[PDB]
Formats: C-alpha cells, structure tokens, sequence
C-alpha cells in the first residue's frame, strides 16, 4: 500500500530513530518524536544533494561510475569531515 | 546501528538525472558513513542546545536553532 | 538484509516514530529552493526564526564549522553592529576613500 | 551595469590556494554574469521578505531571515 | 615588513570591497525602481559584504572543481557547478554561456 518513495523515507526515518536513540543513551539526553522526524525529514533531503552532486562531480570527470574522489569532494568544506572520510577510505582500500 | 548500503545506493539512485551514473562499492561504503555522520552531528548538536538550555529533551526549537550552522557545515 | 523495514522494524517505526494525523504536528516540511529574480499540522523548518542566535559560533561535534558558515556567523555580526544605525552608514564610510573608479563603470 | 571582468578577476585570484591556478577569458565572463545574479537574488529576496511583513523598506532585518537560504542555494 | 606586507593586504582588500559595494549599490538601485522598494544603506552594506564573502567561496571551489577534472585553468563547465543547487539557475547560467560563446 506504500508508494516506493514512502518505503524509502520510512526506513530513513527508523535508521534516524534508532541513531537518536543510541545518541540519546550515550548524551543522556531524550529527543521528540518531532526532532527524531525533522532529523529524517533533513536527512533525506541531504541524501537529495548529495546524490545529485555525486552525479555531476562524476561526469565533471568524464566518469558514469561515481567514486571515492567524488565523496571527498563532497566533504571538502569541513576539515574535520574531509579528514574522516579520507581516513575512513583509506581504510576501505586496505 | 547505521544505514543499510542497499537502502543508500536507493537512496542515491532515486535522485540521479541520468541512467548510466553507477556507484563503486566503495564509494557507496564511503556514503554509507557520510548519512550517519550527518544524523549524529544534527542529534549531538540539538543535544548541546539542550543542555545549554536546561531542557529535559531536544525538541524542534533546539534543532532550529543549531540548523543554519549545520547546513552550512555539510 | 533489505533495503526496505523488515516486518519488526516497521512496527517498531509505526508505534514509536512516525508522525500522526491526530499528533500536534502531523508532518515536518523543508522550504524548497526557490528563485525569485529569474498548514494547520504542518511545521516548516525555519532558518530564520532564531536569528538572533547566530551572531555566535555554535558547538560541534565531529564536523567542525566550513568557512561559508564562518562567514555566515560574520555576516550576522556585521548586521548586528549596524542594526541600530539611522540613515548614514559606517561601512560605508570604511570602504569609500579605497575605491578607483577604473575598477568600476 | 555590474561587475567588470578585470574585478571578477582580482576578487577569484585574491582566493585562490594555487598561484597556478588561472580563469579562462569565458569562465571569467560567465561569473560576472553569476555574480550579478547573485546580488540581485539578495536584493529581490530581502524585497519580498519586506513585503511579507507589509514593510515599506528593506532594512537589516529582513535581510537577516533571507541569508541562510542564500548562501546555501550558491 | 610583516607590518608592510599586512597594510598592503588590508588596503587592497578595501580597494575591492569598495568596488563590490560601489557594484552592489548600482544593482540594489534597479531593483529598488524595477520592484518600487528602497533598500536602507545598512542593508546594501550587508549584500556587498555578503558578495565580496561569497567570492571566496566561488573561487575555491571553482578551483577544487578544475582540479577534479585534472585542469588548473578553471573553465565554464567549472561555472555551471557554481549553479547546480537550482535547476533554473542552471539553466539561466548555461544559456549566459552559450549566449558568451556566439
Ligand atoms: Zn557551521
């Protein structure tokens, strides 16, 4: 009975849930279920940009199959994040 | 407790303009961290806002308000 | 496993997280990209509602601040300091005496 | 009016991490184009901002609440 | 010396903020007659200071984008990346370009 996209977007928002959670256990510190939906809510809007960029960065390169240069450049704008994502694809690769 | 890479690589395909683009495996690894550090930075900010504030949990004010700074973080 | 909720996990997601008709708030909407030069249940997250809080870096976790953000955060500090001015402007008069014409038309 | 190539120019090279890097003639040409796109996104927002709250003018305020959607729309 | 080097940097920082702003209040006052809306001089101040910011922003990552394509001159395909939040801004961009072309 759930169009495709609803199948999607629910299974975003119980992963969000189930992160809170852990947050929420590991901060002491409890979250809405409003905050818990406007995370998920931001999420798969971010999963939106992400994947779009993904795509362009790609055929910028003259490439079809997105790779892991594709994601740094995602994460080029916080050092620290550009940094555990270098670090954790390094990782990958060994 | 993360995101399922057959759930990101849905998520990913959902949104692309054209139906060549594929993603590496890695790649798809890479983008499987990047969502959760997203979730767990927004949930950990709207925690600090919280207890800055004394509150007895994150509601929707707290997270608006750490919300312009997130997104331009990302 | 699945890329969609198993039996179990969509229980769980329909008894703890998602959002009801009779809930005070029903849904949670993004403003979309909009370009202007070229609801009862209903909460749109704001960027704006709390500007006054933005004059300030906020804390982080694991992803430190981007320089569009930095100079967000002096943006807003900028719009702070001449909030109150009426009429002439002090940037204004920071800047004039550096311009040559020939940059300009 | 707008933006003159030769500012566009000093304004992208005064940033750069690379003294290598350079700007092609039409590259240069297409951002101030981009430019004054830019501003006149600003300007035209912060209008409607003022309008939204029946304003007779665009003052600091208005601006304020237009900002965060703007910079991450560039 | 440093101290040299540091009032040249401040001064020619002025130099291009002041033509920004002299820019910025060119564009504002047609807005302002097309949209029949003044805008006050602080908030013409803030839009300048605003584009001068936004230019560092364009620069490094036109910069990053030449690089991911191997090019350390920057191109328009580099420009049209500047765009793609918006797929009207997108599109208005392109056609600047090809217009630029012929
Ligand atoms: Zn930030």
């Amino acid at each position: 009975r759930f169009s495709y996209q609803q199948r999607l977007k629910a299974a975003v928002h119980y992963t969000v849930g189930c992160l809170c959670e852990e947050v929420a256990l590991d901060k002491e510190m409890q979250f809405s279920k409003q905050t818990i939906a406007a995370i998920s809510e931001l999420t798969f809007r971010q999963c939106e940009n992400f994947a779009k960029d993904l795509e362009m960065f790609a055929r910028h390169a003259k490439r079809t199959t997105i790779n892991t240069e594709d994601v740094k450049l995602l994460a080029r704008r916080s050092n620290s994040l550009l940094k555990y994502i270098t670090d954790k694809s390094e990782e990958i690769a060994q | 407790s993360g995101f399922r890479k057959e759930l990101v690589s849905r998520l990913l395909h959902l949104h692309f303009k054209d139906d060549k683009t594929k993603v590496s495996g890695d790649a798809l690894q890479l983008m499987v961290e990047l969502l959760k550090v997203f979730v767990v930075e927004a949930a950990v900010r709207g925690v600090r806002q919280a207890q800055a504030e004394d509150a007895l949990r994150v509601d929707v004010d707290q997270l608006e308000k750490v919300l312009p700074q997130l997104l331009l973080d990302f | 496993k699945d890329w969609f909720l198993s039996e179990e996990e969509f229980k769980l997601w329909n008894r703890l997280y998602r959002l009801r008709d009779s809930d005070e708030i029903k849904e949670i909407t993004l403003p979309q990209v909009q370009f202007s030069s070229l609801t009862t249940g209903i909460h749109q997250l704001s960027l704006s509602e709390w500007r006054l809080w933005q004059d300030h870096p906020l804390p982080t976790h694991q992803v430190d601040h981007s320089d569009r953000c930095r100079h967000f955060i002096g943006l807003m500090q900028m719009i702070e300091g001449m909030r109150h001015e009426e009429g002439e402007c002090s940037y204004e008069l920071e800047v004039e005496s550096y311009l040559q014409m020939e940059d300009v038309t």
